[PDB]
């Protein structure tokens, strides 16, 4: 957490960012469907 | 009282997950109308069927990592983007910088289409007989519109105004932080359309590709010496993705690779995908 | 109450009785451009309802050896309509789009077709040459709106498998579960405005993956219509035509 | 909602999308035997994963002329997995059932099946002696997972009428409305615990009463799958191995 720099991108690597949101890529549907129902009906 | 119809979201949701998921235990189902198992591929969907609906488990409280599989922990790697071959007695060389040269870290890049990252690179100068003979380099970087160096001794070395680098062969190896330097948002890596415009021909247009927002400039080096010294070198350039976010995923190079810029690949011997077996009905 | 569905758009309007789902393209709706993401200095043009309509383009007989199909995004739509006038006389550009591919076939056919939506896709050449080499021509890569037919749909034409091609947003048309696909896809771009007739965003391809099979005495000819519909579309930058 | 099911037990699934519905025999449910009715004074053992999961028999071929068939439980299943081998190192044996009869037809087939759960079935002989007499052999009574065809379906090889045999639990398999026939049984027998190698407790029965029936040209081989799983099952009295 320490720079020598005036420049904000002579740092070192962030903090982590522990956070993933894959409802965007699995699920993109409108009607959103559930588990233990037929998907066509 | 005036015209009326002049007057007239999203989906998913980040959560921050620290470990992997655990399991809750299951039971048995003796029951009609709740299924599971059966899904529908056609609504582009995947399926969302978890391991507890289709057998009896156990609890487990998970403990596993998902830190190393981050995009910033995968990226922050350097690899070989650049080789420059300085034979001395021109005196200089050249590099226009364009990392789509070497496979190694082109690849991983070729997995999404727009990257906004920085850059930390590093210059690893020896002789061709392994290194470590005490002259002096200097390291230019020319911006697009800049003056290239046309001489070993020339007037562009002065540089009065853009960074340069002076650093000897047998010192540590240079090492300098790079911002994001392109004028769009983004650094995309598939840019499909032309620069200009005007009518576009059929046989050979080279510029179908090129995107003009990725030309970040030349890579200039020489020894700073006024007699021509006879030693053959070669410096090696080492990029390190940081501070690095990507965007648009797409599928991940299967065919060989041909040239830099463009991503050809040749019809009449296109490499299957998975080595082939003897018959379908047997495994090994 | 899921298998039936009517989308309107402008004046026009499309009916299915045998659907399956409708698909966001990454989990957003296509929208106007906030300010705070803004360039430019002029006022844009929205004309929001003589642009934002179902345009119907040709049919494409499917037979058995079909290797497959692509169209760009927006190149089919600068020669038809209002939508291709907006497009020449204005040098900035941005819109949504809302696909919809219609394939109906008996009870007796089978098949599958991949209806998937593709940003960025750059044709690639087919040589073995390493500089001189070969490049697409220009109705090869900007094709318009008779489309073009892939030549090895193993690849994508680009060198990349389809195998993987699950990734991008996409529908299935299963002759025995549904005959359409709808796929509604935002602006994607590293610029806010950029310009329509030099740059297409992204490319709709319809690739059969399982073979169109009948038995003898059905009807033969099944052809594959697309019809497509520009969302919040705004221009910017007025001068005189080029095409 | 009631033509769609899934069975998950054990570590084994049974999916379904044509079904009809599930019939609990006498209206009880499978389950241990209790403090106030059990009499060895033993511990008994309760695997409950690796014993109470869905086994699935062999394949019978429905053909035009066939007269039916009939299991012993737990014959098929003294000799496959986990529960083959506790039911011969144990003495005792205790358990229910859960059946499942898949057999699937098209939209021009025709046909109809009666599958059925018969307690206490005993096998009679087929002459007309009175005492020396015919008696049925051990394949016979006891066929394992072969299964055994009738001689006469009509008087279910016992001299009681098939017109009669719907008081047993039981359903049908007719062609035009489902494709599978599911009952759940409890455990019907005059003593808490009994060994589970001389006395088999009830015998499923399968009888086409309508013969299959289909146009020319259409697939000819119609198998009737068989797949069975035991519930709430405990053994007792540990020694050596007895088959
Ligand atoms: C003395 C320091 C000289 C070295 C400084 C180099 C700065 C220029 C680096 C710009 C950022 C990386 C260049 C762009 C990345 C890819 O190669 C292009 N997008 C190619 O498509």
């Amino acid at each position: 957490n320490i720079n020598y720099y005036k420049d904000s991108y002579a740092a070192s690597a962030t903090r982590q960012d522990f956070t993933q949101d894959p409802k965007k890529f699995t699920q993109p549907v409108l009607d959103s469907i559930r588990e233990l129902s037929a998907p066509l009906n | 009282d005036p015209v009326e119809d002049i007057i007239h979201r999203a989906i998913s949701s980040a959560t921050n997950v620290e470990s992997a998921a655990n399991t809750t235990p299951s039971s048995h189902r003796l029951e009609t109308g709740r299924v599971p198992a059966l899904q529908a591929a056609e609504t582009g969907a995947t399926s969302n069927a978890t391991d507890e609906n289709m057998i009896e488990t156990r609890c487990v409280v998970n403990r596993n990592g998902v830190l190393e599989t981050t995009i910033n922990h995968f990226f922050s790697r350097s690899g070989l983007v650049g080789v420059v071959n300085l034979t001395d007695g021109t005196g200089y060389a050249t590099w226009d910088i364009d990392i789509m040269g070497f496979v190694q870290l082109r690849r991983k890049c070729e997995m999404f289409t727009y990257m906004r990252f920085n850059a930390e690179f590093t210059f690893v100068t020896t002789t061709e007989n392994g290194g470590a003979r005490p002259y002096m380099l200097q390291y230019m970087y020319v911006p697009p519109g800049a003056p290239k160096p046309t001489g070993r001794d020339a007037f562009q070395w002065q540089t009065a105004t853009n960074p340069s680098v002076f650093v000897k062969l047998t010192d540590p190896p240079a090492q300098v932080s790079v911002p994001f330097m392109s004028p769009a948002s983004a650094y995309q890596w598939f840019y499909d359309g032309y620069p200009t415009f005007g009518q576009h021909p059929e046989t050979s247009n080279t510029t179908y590709g090129l995107c003009p927002n990725n030309m970040m400039g030349t890579f200039a080096v020489r020894v700073v010496s006024r007699e021509a010294s006879q030693l053959k070198l070669q410096t090696r350039v080492y990029m390190k993705l940081k501070h690095v976010r990507a965007w648009v995923p797409r599928p991940i190079r299967s065919q060989p690779y041909l040239l830099k810029n463009f991503p050809n690949y040749d019809s009449s011997k296109i490499t299957n995908s998975a080595r082939d077996r003897s018959s379908i009905k047997q495994a090994n | 109450s899921d298998r039936v569905a009517q989308l309107t758009v402008g004046n026009s309007s499309i009916t299915t009785q045998e659907a399956a789902n409708i698909v966001l393209a990454y989990g957003e709706w296509p929208e106007y451009c906030p300010d705070t993401d803004a360039t430019a200095v002029d006022k844009p043009t929205r004309p929001d309802v003589s642009v934002n309509r179902f345009y119907t383009l040709d049919s494409k007989m499917w037979q058995e050896n079909s290797t497959g199909w692509y169209w760009k995004f927006p190149d089919v739509l600068n020669k038809t309509g209002v939508f291709g006038q907006n497009a020449q006389f204005h040098y900035l550009y941005r819109s949504g789009f809302c696909l919809h591919v219609q394939c109906n076939a008996s009870k007796f056919h089978q098949g599958a077709l991949l209806v998937a939506v593709i940003p960025e896709f750059v044709i690639a050449g087919r040589g073995s040459n390493t500089k001189e080499a070969p490049h697409p021509g220009f109705t090869t890569t900007f094709p318009g709106t008779t489309g073009a037919t892939f030549y090895d749909p193993y690849v994508l034409d680009s060198g990349v498998p389809l195998s993987q091609a699950l990734i991008y947003p996409h529908q299935w048309i299963n002759l025995r579960t549904n005959n359409c696909a709808t796929v509604i896809v935002p602006y994607i771009n590293a610029v806010p405005f950029d310009s329509a007739i030099n740059h297409s965003n992204f490319g709709l391809i319809v690739i059969p993956v399982s073979p169109l099979k009948y038995s003898s005495g059905a009807t033969t000819a099944i052809p594959i219509t697309i019809t497509i519909a520009p969302l919040n579309s705004e221009f910017g930058g007025l001068r005189q035509a080029v095409s």
